Protein backbone atom coordinates (compact mmCIF):
# COMPACT_ATOMS: atom_id res chain seq x y z
CA UNK A 1 0.00 0.00 0.00
CA UNK A 2 3.02 2.08 0.32
CA UNK A 3 4.86 0.73 -2.86
CA UNK A 4 1.68 1.66 -5.14
CA UNK A 5 1.24 5.39 -4.93
CA UNK A 6 5.05 5.79 -5.13
CA UNK A 7 5.56 3.45 -8.11
CA UNK A 8 2.67 5.59 -10.01
CA UNK A 9 4.05 9.05 -8.74
CA UNK A 10 7.34 7.32 -10.36
CA UNK A 11 5.71 5.88 -13.67
CA UNK A 12 3.75 9.71 -13.88
CA UNK A 13 7.14 12.39 -13.26
CA UNK A 14 9.32 10.71 -15.64
CA UNK A 15 6.99 11.66 -18.66
CA UNK A 16 5.66 14.51 -16.47
CA UNK A 17 9.08 16.20 -16.62
CA UNK A 18 9.97 15.46 -19.99
CA UNK A 19 6.56 17.13 -20.18
CA UNK A 20 6.13 21.33 -21.05
CA UNK A 21 9.52 21.25 -22.02
CA UNK A 22 8.25 21.38 -25.71
CA UNK A 23 6.54 24.90 -25.37
CA UNK A 24 10.48 26.21 -25.18
CA UNK A 25 11.32 25.08 -27.88
CA UNK A 26 8.31 25.49 -30.27
CA UNK A 27 8.22 29.71 -28.89
CA UNK A 28 12.90 29.50 -29.98
CA UNK A 29 11.71 29.16 -33.62
CA UNK A 30 9.94 33.02 -33.18
CA UNK A 31 12.68 34.41 -31.28
CA UNK A 32 15.38 32.57 -33.79
CA UNK A 33 13.59 33.48 -36.84
CA UNK A 34 13.37 37.60 -35.41
CA UNK A 35 16.90 37.48 -34.40
CA UNK A 36 17.54 36.00 -37.68
CA UNK A 37 15.81 38.81 -39.72
CA UNK A 38 16.74 41.95 -37.85
CA UNK A 39 20.26 41.06 -37.96
CA UNK A 40 20.56 40.72 -42.02
CA UNK A 41 18.65 44.01 -41.44
CA UNK A 42 21.05 45.66 -39.09
CA UNK A 43 23.78 44.77 -41.60
CA UNK A 44 21.44 46.17 -44.12
CA UNK A 45 20.73 49.23 -42.35
CA UNK A 46 24.78 49.63 -41.73
CA UNK A 47 25.12 49.33 -45.91
CA UNK A 48 22.08 51.59 -45.68
CA UNK A 49 23.78 54.11 -43.09
CA UNK A 50 26.78 54.41 -45.87
CA UNK A 51 24.87 53.85 -48.89
CA UNK A 52 23.15 57.07 -47.47
CA UNK A 53 26.48 58.94 -46.63
CA UNK A 54 27.34 58.55 -50.15
CA UNK A 55 24.17 59.77 -51.42
CA UNK B 1 10.31 45.37 -33.55
CA UNK B 2 7.57 46.75 -34.78
CA UNK B 3 9.44 50.02 -34.41
CA UNK B 4 12.38 49.02 -36.36
CA UNK B 5 10.12 47.68 -39.65
CA UNK B 6 7.42 50.87 -39.62
CA UNK B 7 11.07 52.81 -39.55
CA UNK B 8 12.53 50.54 -42.46
CA UNK B 9 9.26 50.60 -44.51
CA UNK B 10 9.21 54.43 -44.22
CA UNK B 11 12.30 55.23 -45.23
CA UNK B 12 12.48 52.24 -48.20
CA UNK B 13 8.91 53.65 -49.31
CA UNK B 14 8.50 49.84 -51.35
CA UNK B 15 12.30 50.54 -53.05
CA UNK B 16 15.13 48.70 -52.80
CA UNK B 17 17.35 51.11 -52.92
CA UNK B 18 17.39 53.80 -49.90
CA UNK B 19 14.90 56.95 -50.69
CA UNK B 20 16.55 60.19 -48.84
CA UNK B 21 14.97 62.35 -51.42
CA UNK B 22 11.18 62.74 -51.96
CA UNK B 23 10.73 60.56 -55.00
CA UNK B 24 7.73 62.26 -56.99
CA UNK B 25 9.92 65.67 -55.57
CA UNK B 26 13.02 64.41 -57.31
CA UNK B 27 11.13 63.21 -60.58
CA UNK B 28 9.43 66.67 -60.32
CA UNK B 29 13.09 67.95 -60.40
CA UNK B 30 13.98 66.12 -63.00
CA UNK B 31 10.97 66.57 -65.95
CA UNK B 32 11.92 70.45 -64.69
CA UNK B 33 15.07 69.68 -65.49
CA UNK B 34 14.19 67.67 -68.62
CA UNK B 35 11.92 70.57 -70.07
CA UNK B 36 14.38 73.45 -69.50
CA UNK B 37 16.79 71.72 -71.02
CA UNK B 38 14.49 70.93 -73.88
CA UNK B 39 13.45 75.17 -73.59
CA UNK B 40 17.65 76.21 -73.99
CA UNK B 41 18.18 73.67 -77.03
CA UNK B 42 15.56 75.63 -78.76
CA UNK B 43 16.67 79.47 -77.20
CA UNK B 44 19.94 78.36 -78.08
CA UNK B 45 18.84 77.41 -82.26
CA UNK B 46 17.31 80.58 -81.87
CA UNK B 47 20.20 82.43 -80.88
CA UNK B 48 22.60 80.38 -83.69
CA UNK B 49 19.79 81.76 -86.31
CA UNK B 50 20.00 85.13 -84.98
Amino acid sequence: ASFIPAVNDLTSDLFRTKSKSEEIKIELEKLEKNLTATLVLEKCLQEDVKKAELH
Amino acid sequence: NKDVDMLCDTLYQGGNQLLLSDQELTEQFHKVESQLNKLNHLLTDILADV
